[PDB]
DNA sequence: GGACATGCCCGGACATGCCCTATATCTGACACGTGCCTGGAGACTAGGGAGTAATCCCCTTGGCGGTTAAAACGCGGGGGACAGCGCGTACGTGCGTTTAAGCGGTGCTAGAGCTGTCTACGACCAATTGAGCGGCCTCGGCACCGGATTCTCAG
DNA sequence: CTGAGAATCCGGTGCCGAGGCCGCTCAATTGGTCGTAGACAGCTCTAGCACCGCTTAAACGCACGTACGCGCTGTCCCCCGCGTTTTAACCGCCAAGGGGATTACTCCCTAGTCTCCAGGCACGTGTCAGATATAGGGCATGTCCGGGCATGTCC
């Protein structure tokens, strides 16, 4: 049948996703995750839903930016797939690392 | 009769409000008269300059109501706006619409 | 005591990240690595807000709490106080 | 009846001003009064630190507009210098 | 006889003597130890005002400064600096 | 009238109680300070200044100096994990930086 | 005026090696001289306003401690 | 025939020797002028105190090194070894001064 | 050598479904009316910090030169930057499944939020003196220079 | 393996500035008084947590094709190292001036308090632009069909 060439929907996903403003990272994991972290730094917290929808934007918008420069450091480099030594890069560039 | 000092002023944002503000952050033990008036008229340009901005960008997107979709349009595509704001990040906002010249195909 | 929530955060979510960071094609071994950096994030920014919490004598953590803590790390976040 | 402090008036008077024909949303609104929060904040405690500097125990206009001229951009600095000086000078006539 | 200049130089040598009796030290260092320590003043005395004014609070104790304390330093350093101040403060307390 | 002893003393600190209460009175950080603040403020800054004489002594004496210098002061703070978070964005005068080469720049046999 | 100049070849070969360069390519000259300028112009900028603030009429050593606290880097040794 | 190293061991020589002290690199007169001659550009017959200029010259020399290490280190990631104008741009942009 | 039939490749029409444009519904979220009461506005008082004038000295600016280490230039060269090609392998893309993500309704109680009292706590001022800072001496840790020793390298 | 260049240590000699001492001085201390505010109780009331139910979009695993990261090879060019010439950096020394800081005098500007008022904020309510949904035009892009070319084979 039909098939796409590689890059095509890629990059449709990428227009698609930077047009819009819903989250990408799925709400109850997230929480979870928060809270899991959340037991070994104090005992039964409780959290409101603006506190998790506000660690979800900083947390999505600290991702994006991180591959936004790991795009970068990779395409810098001639290269079009992102490694794990791009985000090593990347954060000992920002200075986090 | 009460008359403030923003209507004889001219100016939109209140100046009791921001002369009480200052007196209560713990800034220093005495304010001017003027600084309230100064700071509350740059508030006002700052906001009339980026409400004009995201006004024009809700415009070309064919909207009436401005979004934070196109208040992040408007930051990030004034150069000096993006330089103020250069280290904040407005939710609901997305980023701009930019893609690398090498990543396009041949 | 929840455990084992760090596999909640998927492969397509991170691959959606991905893409609206203008990312093109992801190599299978960058999952952990995002995870790992994920994870960081939370410990630090968390941390503060508890911190908060508990210097306010309070059991919840607030949304103001949390925005305190963004910006004292230098990732102001807008949107849920000032 | 819990009182609490916005500027949405104050933004709404200002938007109907340079475009008389555009709302705003909630989270709109939110993020406008986030950002002059912000801005308030650094500028005022910019023209603190500069008057603790300068061994002075006042705010006046003088370090609000230095702070201004610091933290604002090359275009903004100077309009933003222009309007508070026009405005400033005609307050101080008006009394 | 200029102004008087206060300085942390006579504390930083009684600490040092204490650390190691027979270490000395040079103006250029000497400096660089008052300018960590000012700064390091700064960040712990505004974080602490920041966090009494975001709670409401009108008066400077010391669960605000631990606080503080505990936000700026890593985490070993955090505890040691929390234990010394809270046996000093109990201690200073007594009399 | 009882013979007057100091708070430092009291403490048993050496930085200045009195003085480190006056600038928190005279920081315009608020009308109110509490008379524990100082006593803590001193203790946490004795023991950072500690701990990096500490170190900066121990660098010296690794380089047969007795007299601390800056590059001493700046090879104690970048070679603590902790003191390098706390000092991340600090620049000392003097101090140079930290000997290493990236492995890749080694020569080859 | 000719003054950048001055900041010689081997001089930004001498900052290059203490950053741990091996090798330094010819066009690495002219970009290290552009991206100093844009630094001393936002530092002197800070420092200037600071100076005009306290009316004088000489940039001190405690004016460029404050203009580079403000831009971010803190350099101890110089006072505050 | 005179003796001759081959490319690198000086250069390592030199890094060890510089990286090893901390007397400053960049000429002092050059700078005060440049310093001077950027400054008239913001405001005319302006002076400078003697420890202001040493203050920015220790200032640019720090920033001059630190940004130079970033800029070897993207280096390395490329697999390469000579430093170029795109690596002190790509440092710069993900440092977010540009 | 001439005729025949097809294999194969390339250009163009086209299937697929993606983007774009138009419109009905509603609905809940945005825009406007109200009460009031607390923060803002007008006015008098005081006092202390800011504005302004005279001094000085020290801190900066300006100038000559030498001479030497650094800067500029010439040139051999070799090794690293860069272009080209193989590969294979791990990643983009499609499809069935389930797995849980997401929405609607209700529990209720832990916990956030508002108010009453007052007593410990901290602001504020007079007298005092002893810790803290400016100035001077000096000698010892550090800096400069010369030489033998050791490290390292490349032929 | 070994000669040569460079870093290192040991020793001698100088040197200059930090540590100690002394005099001055001003703010920390002690004492007391009085505003005040926040700790603790107590009441209210909000939504966070958990549960249940259902529906449906996404994750996941697998199959399959394929694009480039890495490795290898070739090229070349242009920066490193060394030698030669230059030149100004820096220390040394000396004049001069100007303004930062200090001290004194004045003055006027805002904290404080009082009194009155008005507009901004929950609450409520109207109402309308976009989310959701469905349908129609038009076109990008990989795909398949038809036509033309070319070389193989038989008579």
């Amino acid at each position: 049948p039909h098939r796409y060439r590689p890059g095509t929907v890629a990059l449709r996903e990428i227009r698609r996703y930077q047009k819009s403003t819903e989250l990408l990272i799925r709400k109850l994991p997230f929480q979870r995750l928060v809270r899991e972290i959340a037991q070994d730094f104090k005992t039964d917290l409780r959290f409101q839903s603006s506190a998790v929808m506000a660690l979800q934007e900083a947390c999505e918008a600290y991702l994006v930016g991180l591959f936004e420069d790991t795009n970068l450091c990779a395409i810098h480099a001639k290269r079009v797939t992102i490694m794990p030594k791009d985000i090593q890069l990347a954060r000992r560039i920002r200075g986090e690392r | 009769k009460a008359k403030t000092r923003s209507s004889r002023a001219g100016l939109q944002f209140p100046v009791g409000r921001v002369h009480r503000l200052l007196r209560k952050g713990n800034y220093s033990e005495r304010v001017g008269a003027g600084a309230p008036v100064y700071l509350a008229a740059v508030l006002e340009y700052l906001t009339a300059e980026i409400l004009e901005l995201a006004g024009n960008a809700a415009r070309d997107n064919k909207k009436t109501r401005i979004i934070p979709r196109h208040l992040q349009l408007a930051i990030r595509n004034d150069e000096e706006l993006n330089k103020l704001l250069g280290r904040v990040t407005i939710a609901q906002g997305g980023v701009l619409p930019n893609i690398q010249a090498v990543l396009l195909p041949k | 005591v929840l455990r084992d929530n760090i596999q909640g955060i998927t492969k397509p979510a991170i691959r959606r990240l991905a893409r609206r960071g203008g990312v093109k094609r992801i190599s299978g071994l960058i999952y952990e690595e995002t995870r790992g950096v994920l994870k960081v994030f939370l410990e630090n920014v968390i941390r503060d807000a508890v911190t908060y919490t508990e210097h306010a004598k309070r059991k919840t953590v607030t949304a103001m709490d949390v925005v305190y803590a963004l910006k004292r790390q230098g990732r102001t976040l807008y949107g849920f106080g000032g | 009846r819990s009182r609490k402090e916005s500027y949405s008036i104050y933004v709404y008077k200002v938007l109907k001003q340079v475009h008389p024909d555009t709302g705003i949303s909630s989270k709109a609104m939110g993020i406008m009064n986030s950002f002059v929060n912000d801005i308030f904040e650094r500028i005022a405690g910019e023209a603190s630190r500069l008057a603790h500097y300068n061994k002075r125990s006042t705010i006046t206009s003088r370090e609000i507009q230095t702070a201004v001229r610091l933290l604002l951009p090359g275009e903004l600095a100077k309009h933003a210098v222009s309007e508070g000086t026009k405005a400033v000078t005609k307050y101080t006539s008006a009394k």
